[PDB]
């Protein structure tokens, strides 16, 4: 029943979704040993859409581990809940992509991609009606952008009917930790904007901008931008694990968020969020969550929204909760800012509310938006590119993988075409 | 003898189901289980089998499964027929297209089949008591090819249209026009007399009438149970002036396009409000005629009256029906068509509403059902042609019906329909 | 010619309409033509059969003001081929000084306008 | 309901915001961690969460955190919200140029941020209570630099304005005339009732009534406390004759530009003078036209009295208000002006006045409020406009204003302005 199948690409992709295997085994009330210990039947209807029923009523999720390096699947094993998974879909290399795009998408990642497809199909023919592939990666580096755009192009091909939603952590200036980010992110949308279908951008200053000017964290982690993210990937499939007075699962969303074909790169968000001393003082109400909502700060991208119009937004509310509020304040944040969504489409807002709220939380609103600002990443993204583009650096560590000069050209082409749709409507 | 098979699609159509048996099992006093403790008044609506179990005859078909085994965990889990009430595998994702071609296509051959188990019993077989949204994907599509079987297997029996109708300014989703434009061929040619549902008008009434600040969709349900049994009050109870559903019917409509009435219903009004009024015939139907109280957000007095039907329950003597009627033909603010200087059509049972104990509506010994066609409505549809123009010049979400199987034109089709529509109820109120 | 409009084309819109014959009281204009019922019965005198007066009602909250004002936008306006924004429509509503006047000068010309029209 | 946002800008205004929730938490019983030990008698004035905890609706503005971050140590540090309560990094220097362009324009965006979020909830908001002083860098530019932009964001609200204004003699600082000069800008043309406070006046008062002889600012804060309660009672509790703030400030205002009115609190009293008195409603009634008794030190028998407010509260009798008030016009040395032979305002109210178990006012049944505009106050700036002359006159202390983005010639508007308002209170008197 709208069985859903997870991969895991790059060491970013692989610690991410584990710590979103976490937090929902958490929601579902999975025991670290894979036992359920859940208090509420309502936690055991839907296990089968994130995991596989066991012998002895034990429950392994369907996620498929795929990385270069052994260390990163180390970690995860030795991790708080290693044990939980599945030993197959630990596939792996020894040698890593070094940052390396086209190592990844043809000498480094192209041997293990026949050993991660019969583990996919296999996962995908363990399901009863699978709806679709949640996939986590990153953009920066050669392992989570260069192995992930090849492994989702042969999926879609082989599945093309199925939804492709991506999770994609994507590479910044000023928190930029690799030199040759900006390879890497263009030649991966240029395969993430032909063949996915759902694209979710995340931006890591912007997780860092709502753990301090938000979350007033003094020391807030990695693993804490791992829980935002975190947070939005439970949020974004709640509607098809849990009961709710409007039901939207992933494709509920699409029909209604994507407006044509290739303008599906979009804008998570997630509320309420409050610092340790300020929640015992914060009203939750749904209205104050709607201000929290479509606030610039609590978003994670770079791309402030008022730099463009919202073509379609997703607030896909959760918790017992009346709705004519919602709809009120869905109202009024595009009619008293109606010079930020397009006005020539009248009702920007998908509305989606469920009846068990998270653990510990009596309520919870999660933020999807498409708004033409978020071309913002792409342009500054194709703008650096260029900085090393046009005349000739560390092209030779590409090339000699079998990567060509006029396949970067068509890959800074599509990144062009992209943002002149996205400047197009705005 | 006078049955009617209640049909149920999408998840509105499902749950406004389940609101609505609830309403049907209290007011013929049948427990969750289908059991009588202890007069055929519930031929019109339930079965009866050897052991004394009422068996609704209904049909719940949602092309996802989430709401409708809901219903099977709910209190109402065994009275109804399990494999009566249908589920798919794959949602409608709020689109015509796969609902009327590709999802639907495989499980309306055992929607239509089990129809025909419920038609075999059925030896007075009434009419149809379709539900939906105009809205949603499945409410849209499926109910789109079902009509179409249904008008060629039942043609002579009536469809009634219970259908919920979006607001001029709340919305649920962006692509609800779409869906609704292609619906408006379903309710021309494969519909009798359909019936429009506002969400945004109920809200008003329950939030002034009602005193309640914060209601669900539950407390919409459990009104709409209402107009619609209060529709089906002549049919289940004794009468003075039984109106029977074909009767009902050939009052409503002028001409077999113009079958689109309006539906409101009195008195609504909360339990704290019952008291202090004596709650007249007359101020029940002075307060029906009430654009603030309206179930579609539509100004009547924008407009003129064709039919009127005075469908009146409980306490309530047709001599006052009279002197309401002709006060209400009085005041010239209520200007009705050249059509029909005789106006109105009364009905009159004996069987006071009956309220639900979680209810927020009032207990009132009488209760009143407008159901009234006019050519004011057509604004409800002018907001909605000029809205689905402003999709469709740049063809904004079509490439999801197209790559569906749907044809381009058939939105050329769909608005050249509204627009024929449109300018049918207008002409005939010169 | 005068270019443009003067204090005293004012002054003779005012007396214009108290010429007309209108079931009216006395009362300020500028008040009353806010609330959108006089602007139609004005029109009955010269063409009573597309006034209808079975579809504005009279109230005094901006709320019905501007929901009969709309209305009156096309049902009235648009036989008339006379078109106006809603940034315009709510200063009328509210009983704006020379907003509504600016919409009064062409009204009556329009009207005489399809007087003069041979209507078949 | 008649909620009102209290501003508190610079070290005078957090202190006296300190006093003043200080007395609301006593007089409406909330406990110093916001919680209601046992009637919405405090929604004027503070919000309620689902945990029953009382959260003020203030902020604390400071450019220097010394004063707010001791309040952070305070008894009441877990009383507010603590992210609006807003501290900057470096001080203002009793200067107004830093305040009004260079240090608090970093901070006011997060200011009116915090203003807009306490906006929200407020779902009758009557009006602002700001609290600075005019001789203090913070109190002057930031206050400047925020009347500004909340006058276009909340232009219909109303502003009052409670200011701490400099004594004629007692100074702490010599560029005070500097940074009350461009505060009359603000006064004029973005604030709509200004209270002006004067330090020297109290002192006689405290030295005269309460027989104090060693009082703090504290004690100040603790009498300016009842007076802006006092102006507030009306809002909160209920009243034979209560006054809404809108009301009080039409009855205040006789032109736009002249809204700049006295205070007087009768009874200020001490404890162990209480006991010897009855005090009667006459004789605070007497004792407020007093010019002993006056906030502001200039003579009220110099000048001419325009409007006159009676805001009683406590166990006051309105017959003894008329018969205070025939005897109060029965005098000639109150002359009002020949605008107002009706004179006076009442308003009266149930609540007797609340007491500070550590303050040195006494406890009494009644207590009157004394607003009125007069034209003797032109005085205390009569002596400010020639104090600012003899600065000025060579270019005193401006190389910092300058040096800090102001411009020269904004000298010389400020004291245009100063001496149009000047005039403007001179021919009202004739
Ligand atoms: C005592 C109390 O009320 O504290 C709350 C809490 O509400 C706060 C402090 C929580 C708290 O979260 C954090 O401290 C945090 C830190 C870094 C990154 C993200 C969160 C909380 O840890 C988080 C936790 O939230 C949940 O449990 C949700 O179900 C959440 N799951 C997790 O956060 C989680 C934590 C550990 C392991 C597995 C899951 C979730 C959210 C969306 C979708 C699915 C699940 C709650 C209620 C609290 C604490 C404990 C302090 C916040 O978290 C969430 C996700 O709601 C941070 O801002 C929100 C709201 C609150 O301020
Ligand atoms: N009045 C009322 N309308 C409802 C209710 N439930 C759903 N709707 C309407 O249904 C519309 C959207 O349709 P959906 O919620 O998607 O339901 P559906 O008909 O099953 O369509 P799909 O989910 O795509 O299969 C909304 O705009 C609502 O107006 C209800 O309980 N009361
Ligand atoms: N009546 C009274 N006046 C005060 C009090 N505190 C400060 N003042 C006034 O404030 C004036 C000087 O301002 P500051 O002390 O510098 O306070 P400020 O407004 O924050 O100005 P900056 O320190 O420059 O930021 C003095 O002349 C006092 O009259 C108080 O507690 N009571
Ligand atoms: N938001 C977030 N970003 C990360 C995390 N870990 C690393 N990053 C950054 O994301 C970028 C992704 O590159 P990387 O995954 O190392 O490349 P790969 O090894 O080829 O997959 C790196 O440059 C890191 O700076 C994390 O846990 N969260
Ligand atoms: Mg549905
Ligand atoms: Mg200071």
């Amino acid at each position: 029943m709208r069985e859903i199948v997870h991969i895991q690409a790059g060491q970013c992709g692989n610690q991410i979704g584990a710590k979103f295997w976490e937090v929902i085994s958490d929601e579902h009330g999975i025991d670290p040993t894979g036992s359920y210990h859940g208090d509420s039947d309502l936690q055991l209807e839907r296990i089968n859409v994130y995991y596989n029923e066991a012998t002895g009523n034990k429950y392994v999720p369907r996620a498929i581990l795929v990385d270069l390096e052994p260390g990163t699947m180390d970690s995860v094993r030795s991790g708080p809940f290693g044990q939980i998974f599945r030993p197959d879909n630990f596939v792996f290399g020894q040698s890593g992509a070094g940052n390396n795009w086209a190592k990844g998408h043809y000498t480094e990642g192209a041997e293990l991609v026949d050993s991660v497809l019969d583990v996919v199909r296999k996962e995908s023919e363990s399901c009863d009606c699978l709806q679709g592939f949640q996939l986590t990666h990153s953009l920066g580096g050669g392992t989570g952008s260069g192995m992930g755009t090849l492994l989702i192009s042969k999926i879609r091909e082989e599945y093309p009917d199925r939804i492709m939603n991506t999770f994609s952590v994507m590479p910044s200036p000023k928190v930029s930790d690799t030199v040759v980010e900006p390879y890497n992110a263009t030649l991966s949308v240029h395969q993430l904007v032909e063949n996915t279908d759902e694209t979710y951008s995340i931006d890591n200053e912007a997780l860092y901008d709502i753990c301090f000017r938000t979350l007033k964290l003094t020391t807030p982690t990695y693993g804490d931008l791992n829980h935002l993210v975190s947070a939005t990937m439970s949020g974004v499939t709640t509607c098809l694990r849990f009961p709710g007075q409007l039901n939207a699962d992933l494709r509920k969303l699409a029909v209604n968020m994507v407006p044509f074909p290739r303008l599906h790169f979009f804008m998570p968000g997630f509320a309420p969020l409050t610092s340790r001393g300020s929640q015992q003082y914060r009203a939750l109400t749904v209205p104050e969550l709607t201000q929290q909502m479509f606030d610039s700060k609590n978003m994670m991208a770079a791309c402030d929204p008022r730099h463009g119009r919202y073509l379609t937004v997703a607030a896909i509310f959760r918790g017992r909760m009346s709705m004519k509020e919602v709809d009120e304040q869905m109202l009024n944040v595009q009619n008293k800012n109606s010079s930020y969504f397009v006005e020539w489409i009248p009702n920007n807002v998908k509305t989606a509310v469920c009846d068990i709220p998270p653990r510990g939380l009596k309520m919870s609103a999660t933020f999807i938006g498409n708004s033409t600002a978020i071309q913002e990443l792409f342009k500054r993204i194709s703008e650096q590119f260029t900085a090393m583009f046009r005349r000739k650096a560390f092209l030779h560590w590409y090339t000699g993988e079998g990567m060509d000069e006029m396949e970067f050209t068509e890959a800074e082409s599509n990144m062009n075409d992209l943002v002149s749709e996205y400047q197009q409507y705005q | 003898m006078r049955e009617c098979i209640s049909i149920h699609v999408g998840q509105a159509g499902v749950q406004i189901g389940n609101a609505c048996w609830e309403l049907y099992c209290l007011e013929h006093g049948i427990q969750p289980d289908g059991q009588m403790p202890s007069d055929d008044s519930f031929n019109t609506f339930f079965s009866e089998t050897g052991a004394g179990k009422h068996v609704p005859r209904a049909v719940f078909v949602d092309l996802e499964p989430t709401v409708i085994d809901e219903v099977r965990t709910g209190t109402y889990r065994q009275l109804f027929h399990p494999e009566q009430l249908i589920t798919g595998k794959e949602d409608a994702a709020n689109n015509y297209a796969r609902g009327h071609y590709t999802i639907g296509k495989e499980i309306i051959d055992l929607v239509l089949d089990r129809i025909r188990k419920l038609a075999d019993q059925c030896t007075g077989l009434q009419g149809f008591l379709v539900f939906h949204s105009f809205g949603g994907g499945t409410g849209s599509g499926f109910t789109s090819l079902l009509m179409e079987r249904l008008s060629v297997d039942y043609g002579k029996k009536s469809k009634l249209e219970f259908s919920i109708y979006p607001a001029p300014q709340v919305s649920t989703a962006v692509v609800e026009p779409y869906n609704s434009i292609l619906t408006t061929h379903t309710t021309l040619e494969h519909s009798d007399c359909a019936f429009m549902v506002d969400n945004e008008a109920i809200y008003d009434i329950c939030r002034r009438n009602l005193d309640i600040e914060r209601p669900t969709y539950t407390n919409l349900n459990r009104l709409i149970s209402q107009i619609v049994s209060s529709i089906t009050a002549s049919l289940r109870f004794d009468g003075a002036l039984n109106v029977d559903l074909t009767e009902f019917q050939t009052n409503l409509v002028p001409y077999p396009r113009i079958h689109f009435p309006l539906a409101t219903y009195a008195p609504v009004i909360s339990a704290e409000k019952a008291y202090h009024e004596q709650l007249s015939v007359a101020e029940i139907t002075n307060a029906c005629f009430e654009p603030a109280n309206q179930m579609v957000k539509c100004d009547p007095r924008h407009g003129k009256y064709m039919a009127c039907c005075l469908l009146y329950r409980g306490d309530v003597v047709p001599k006052d029906v009279n002197a309401a009627i002709a006060t209400i033909k009085t005041k010239r603010s209520i200007q009705f068509v050249d059509w029909c200087p005789t106006g109105f059509k009364v009905g009159i049972n004996y069987q006071p509403p009956t309220v639900v104990p979680g209810g927020d509506l009032a207990k009132v010994q009488r209760a009143v059902c407008m159901l009234s066609n006019t050519t004011a409505i057509a604004e409800a549809w002018a907001r909605l042609d000029h809205k689905f123009d402003l999709m469709y010049a740049k063809r904004a979400f079509v490439h999801w019906y197209v790559g569906e199987g749907m044809e381009e034109g058939e939105f050329s089709e769909a608005r050249e329909d509204m627009a024929a529509l449109e300018k049918d109820y207008e002409e005939v109120g010169v | 010619m005068a270019s443009s409009v003067d204090e005293e084309a004012l002054h003779q819109l005012y007396l214009w309409v108290d010429n007309i014959p209108l079931s009216r009281p006395k009362r300020n204009l500028s008040r009353d033509f806010s609330d959108g019922v006089l602007v139609a019965e004005v029109i009955k005198f010269y063409f009573p059969k597309m006034v209808e007066m079975h579809n504005y009602v009279p109230a005094n909250s901006l709320q019905q003001k501007l929901s009969n004002w709309g209305h009156l936008n096309r049902k009235v306006l648009k036989r008339l081929n006379f078109s106006v924004p809603d940034d315009v429509m709510r200063k009328i509503a509210q009983c704006a000084p020379g907003v509504v006047e600016l919409v009064l000068i062409p009204l009556r010309q329009r009207l005489e306008e399809r007087q003069r029209r041979r209507k078949q």
